């Protein structure tokens, strides 16, 4: 099994710890969600290949300029998290986190994910958001940034249902194999 | 970490850790609080014990069957004994907390009520200025010792030896060297995140909450302090690269 090393990035409300937390268990917790993540060394196999993928959050270094970019060195594969009930979340990704992220990995394969993606149809999120004239963002809309951005690809997913998480991970895990 | 302390922070949760007969006589908003209040110590003691490999089976085991160059050994592992000691004192304190706490007859029914005013200790006088002072050399100091790992590791066969020996076990399956040091940079910004949560739940007593914000406070202006003191030393970096920042 060859080791490979996976960053998640994206604004503090995009849900990456939470899609961290509910891959690596293979489960949304029923007791206690927890606050944080620490580290996680997931096992698996993608298209007949053994990987051990290495997966970090960066929950917590948003406003610390000098200690984020320590969580990049070595870096595989990188998910890019935005939450589809938040457009404010997709906004940022062009000019913050993408610049930042292409100057610390270069070469290292993009994967843009759009976390939360049951909320598309959730009617308290359709009303929250309508008082500041907006909606829940639209796959082409993620489509568009992804492709815009230069990502390896764009995937949706819900850490709520499950739906979508193992095939993001799978994918990720290819993403790091290739040359 | 030691056995006792293991078993009591075996279960997911405070609400799983308790005995289900003592949980159901606590309010929900007690509940929640005591849950994030059991994660924050739970995650202080798996860090002191990420900090115990770095010093006794990484760098000790190293000085022990290695020959490596002097200053090899420091530059890896470079200020654990400092961090070993701030860390496990604060656990010390965390956990004796927590003991004075249980009710009697019973080694894991309790709740902890002042969590605040020890945090709030931990991060002002001088052992903020110790964090912040450790911190700031160990995360300046942090790709140089990712740098030197891999050099030696890709070169030197007993030290690949040892390194494949001693990460065989699955109990080290997420500790090797480098996750280690990443591990540590990234604790520091864990305690916003777990303090802001316990402060959600700790409306009840106002000297809490008082209490409770106060501590964000410190750690955050702690991280801004560290943020701003860090810049990456290099293996012969040139001095004009350095003045040319
Ligand atoms: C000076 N120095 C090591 C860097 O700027 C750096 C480079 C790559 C990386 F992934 C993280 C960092 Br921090």
């Amino acid at each position: 099994a060859i080791r490979k090393k996976l960053v998640i990035v994206g604004d503090g409300a995009c849900g990456k710890t939470c899609l961290l937390i509910v891959f690596s268990k293979d489960q949304f917790p029923e007791v206690y969600v927890p606050t944080v993540f620490e580290n996680y060394v997931a096992d698996i196999e993608v298209d007949g290949k053994q990987v051990e993928l290495a997966l970090w959050d960066t929950a917590g270094q948003e406003d610390y300029d000098r200690l984020r970019p320590l969580s990049y060195p070595d870096t595989d594969v990188i998910l890019m998290c935005f939450s589809i009930d938040s457009p404010d979340s997709l906004e940022n990704i062009p000019e913050k986190w993408t610049p930042e992220v292409k100057h610390f990995c270069p070469n290292v394969p993009i994967i843009l994910v759009g976390n939360k993606k049951d909320l598309r149809n959730d009617e308290h999120t359709r009303r929250e958001l309508a008082k500041m004239k907006q909606e829940p963002v639209k796959p082409e809309e993620g489509r568009d940034m992804a492709n815009r951005i230069g990502a390896f690809g764009y995937m949706e997913c819900s850490a709520k249902t499950k739906d979508g998480v193992r095939e993001v991970f799978e994918m990720a895990t290819r993403a790091a194999l290739q040359a | 970490s030691m056995e006792m302390d293991e078993k009591d922070f075996a279960a997911d949760s405070w609400s799983l850790a308790v005995d289900s007969s003592f949980l159901q006589q606590h309010k929900k908003e007690v509940m929640k609080q005591q849950d994030v209040i059991y994660e924050l110590i739970q995650t202080e003691l798996h860090h002191v014990r990420t900090l115990k490999i770095m010093t006794r089976l990484f760098r000790t085991g190293m000085l022990e069957e290695l020959h490596l160059e002097p200053g090899v050994v420091q530059g890896l592992f470079p200020c654990v004994d400092e961090l070993s000691d701030i860390h496990t004192r604060f656990l010390s304190q965390l956990l004796e907390r927590r003991r004075q706490a249980l009710c009697p007859g019973s080694t894991r029914n309790f709740v902890i009520h002042r969590l605040g005013d020890l945090l709030i200790s931990q991060f002002s006088g001088p052992s903020a200025e110790q964090m912040c002072k450790t911190y700031s050399e160990f995360c300046s100091r942090h790709s140089k010792a990712l740098k030197l790992y891999k050099e030696l590791y890709a070169r030197d066969k007993r030290f690949q030896q040892f390194i494949r020996k001693v990460t065989r076990p699955a109990v080290l399956k997420r500790h090797g060297v480098q996750e280690c040091i990443l591990l540590v940079t990234q604790r520091i910004t864990k305690y916003p995140l777990l303090i802001s949560r316990i402060l959600q739940h700790s409306h009840g007593i106002e000297e809490e909450r008082q209490d409770l914000t106060t501590a964000l406070g410190l750690v955050k202006e702690l991280l801004s302090n560290v943020d701003e003191g860090i810049y990456q030393l290099e293996k012969g970096a040139r001095l004009q690269e350095i003045y040319n920042r």
